[PDB]
RNA sequence: GUUAAUUCCGAUAACGAACGAGACUCUGGCAUGCUAACUAGUUACGCGACCCCGGUCGGCGUAACUUCUUAGAGGGACAAGUGGCGUUCAGCCACCCGAGAUUGAGCAAUAACAGGUCUGUGAUGCCCUUAGAUGUCCGGGGCUGCACGCGCGCUACACUGACUGGCUCAGCGUGUGCCUACCCUACGCCGGCAGGCGCGGGUAACCCGUUGAACCCCAUUCGUGAUGGGGAUCGGGGAUUGCAAUUAUUCCCCAUGAACGAGGAAUUCCCAGUAAGUGCGGGUCAUAAGCUUGCGUUGAUUAAGUCCCUGCCCUUUGUACACA
């Protein structure tokens, strides 16, 4: 919130800027939003239909 | 009112869609499973999401759920679509034929057939609904 | 006395509730009778948890009114105790039975309301509440600006209400409400 | 006009201008086959007895 | 249909979205479990004091530990389990387990008022004044004036009370200053009191302080009398603050002892540790609480509903209104 002094009067300036989320915390805050539910992707696994072994050592 | 919001419900549907094998019936198990798989900032939202996960899993164990894509139910739906019977119901030994249909088939090229049966016409013309 | 409970020096049993309509809403027999009418609370949390509150505790709670006496529950426990003493030393019966008979006789069976007024029969819990309010109001009106103390007035009002001799203010207001409801129906 | 007891078997809804009267279905405990509908002031639950001064009146169902 | 909610289910010329609500933060409670402790203690011992082996000690000191103390990470509650209602969806009620099955506040959308503030600003446009000043400083007065009416509050109208003694329990807090000249006070004497005189402690879990607060409890005196209820008005005196109290600054003592006998039309606030009674801290403060803001004690009546009044939010309808 700042003031500027023109010749006819005085004007107020309000600048509100929402900072984006970052994991590092330099460009914005570290904590994510309370509404954003970050869900990771499941890895592609192949179900084995034949029982095998991996004996080593 | 203990009504779950869209940030609970859509996230819970995504969790059950991606991790149907991991989740289960017990609240205190699949709550920790959702804590592991999903980045939830707050415990209250985590509990809401886990409770709606338990409720949708109860809905899945009861029957099919509309807004979900389960691999096993999709495979069952694909199997029921790809089910083919033994003999066709279109192949019939006796086919009922109305006399005006017999007249139009006679004026066409296929007048006499092997497995048709011309029936008597339904006498008494009362087919419309009474008014009012 | 581990098995049977003693309300001060008074027995829990031998308290016959005459009206079967007021059987569940008078909590005096075999479960709800305690040593003192004082308690912790929680009875005003749910709607029908007020019915499970014992009737001597309800009289103890309804007695403290009119500004200068709000929140003196030990003091009105003393009042109710000395009033039960005066009830026994006058009538020669169980003060609990006298109070139950006073509630049954002082409770109006009908009232009238705006649906011009139409008369309707009241709930039994509402009837217990109205009786507890009316006998307390009559006892306080008899005790205000008088040599006769509050314990003597409450004892006399409970005994006159159990007798039904139409000398009690609660019995008079009960007959007035019943007569007005008999008129406008 | 004798006095009859009646047990609440079904509460219907709030009646009155300010919403202060419960519309109540009552079964008579003397004659169990006859049952009526009356407006009742006060907190009413299912399964309690009212002491009706007369059984002949009946409230109008809305 | 449901919800405190444009909260969701579901339909669908809409799809994809956004603010708000929700989500969030603090507060309140449950964790005999983790971390902690000579600015909190606990229980055991060793002594000391007293009473007839045992009991008390906030009397002293130390041995493990954190239950009480404080504050950190966690956890715990989600309509999860059951029985019903419901398109068997969204959801609703009750019950078991349980410290909780709606704790309370903050934040709070678009659009606007010609709402308040130039007397918060060295935020400010324009106008006025600018030396005999609307600038600034000093002395006195006023902001308190009193035939009248209104509003927020305090005291009460008493016996469920007053007076006099005895017992007995708190939590918010605050406390020695940049200018700044003004702190909280223990303890010992003088005085009935307001207060005064000296040694100390405290920049604060160290000292005030185990904050010995009131309401309440117990026992006398009173006896329904405008009474020992109530203390307005007023006279005489004594102290503190300040340069200065007169139009009594406040406090203390004696005395004077009014209306007020539960209040008309009208109307305010509220439903659980809530209203009300009751006292204690901060702000204004040199002197100072009938205000306000927080905290603690005792602690209920009635209600789990409704649009009847006052209003608000959707849909439809009508308009000759659009400063509506
Ligand atoms: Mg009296
Ligand atoms: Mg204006
Ligand atoms: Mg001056
Ligand atoms: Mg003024
Ligand atoms: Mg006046
Ligand atoms: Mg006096
Ligand atoms: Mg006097
Ligand atoms: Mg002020
Ligand atoms: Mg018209």
């Amino acid at each position: 919130v700042r003031h500027v002094l023109l010749r006819q009067g005085v004007l107020g300036i309000k600048v509100k800027i929402m900072l984006p989320w970052d994991p590092s915390g330099k460009i914005g805050p570290k904590k994510p939003l309370p509404d954003h539910v970050s869900i990771v992707e499941p890895k592609d696994e192949i179900l084995p239909t034949t029982p095998i072994s991996e004996q080593k050592g | 009112g203990r009504v779950r919001t869209k940030t609970v419900k859509k996230a819970a549907r995504v969790i059950i869609e991606k991790y149907y094998t991991r989740l289960g019936n017990d609240f205190h198990t699949n709550k920790r499973v959702c804590e592991e798989i999903a980045i939830i900032p707050s415990k209250k939202l985590r509990n809401k999401i886990a409770g709606y996960v338990t409720h949708l899993m109860k809905r899945i164990q009861r029957g099919p759920v509309r807004g979900i894509s389960i691999k096993l139910q999709e495979e069952e739906r694909e199997r029921r679509d790809n089910y083919v019977p033994e003999v066709s119901a279109l192949d019939q030994e006796i086919i009922e034929v109305d006399p005006d249909t017999k007249e139009m088939l006679k004026l066409l090229d296929f007048g006499s057939l092997s497995n048709l049966q011309v029936t008597q016409p339904t006498v008494g013309m009362n087919f419309k609904t009474p008014r009012g | 006395t581990p098995d049977i409970k003693l309300f001060g020096k008074w027995s829990t049993d031998d308290v016959q509730i005459n009206d079967i309509s007021l059987q569940d809403y008078i909590a005096v027999k075999e479960k709800y009778a305690k040593y003192l009418p004082h308690s912790a609370g929680r009875y005003a949390a749910k709607r029908f948890r007020k019915a499970q509150c014992p009737i001597v505790e309800r009289l103890t709670n309804s007695m403290m009114m009119h500004g200068r006496n709000n929140g003196k529950k030990l003091m009105t426990v003393r009042i109710v105790k000395h009033a039960f003493e005066i009830i026994h030393l006058l009538t020669g019966e169980n003060p609990l039975q006298v109070l139950v008979n006073a509630i049954i006789n002082s409770g109006p069976r009908e009232d009238s309301t705006r649906i011009r007024r139409q008369a309707v029969d009241v709930s039994p819990l509402r009837r217990v509440n109205q009786a507890i309010w009316l006998l307390c109001t009559g006892a306080r009106e008899a005790a205000f600006r008088n040599i006769k103390t509050i314990a003597e007035c409450l004892a006399d009002e409970l005994i006159n209400a159990a007798k039904g001799s139409s000398n009690s203010y609660a019995i008079k207001k009960k007959d007035e409400l019943e007569r007005v409801a008999k008129s406008n129906r | 006009q004798p006095i009859k007891l009646a047990r609440v078997t079904k509460v219907l809804g709030r009646t009155g201008s300010q919403g202060q009267c419960t519309q109540v279905r009552v079964e008579f405990m003397d004659d169990t086959s006859r049952s009526i509908i009356r407006n009742v002031k006060g907190p009413v639950r299912e399964g309690d007895v009212l002491t009706l001064l007369e059984s002949e009146r009946e409230a109008r169902r809305l």
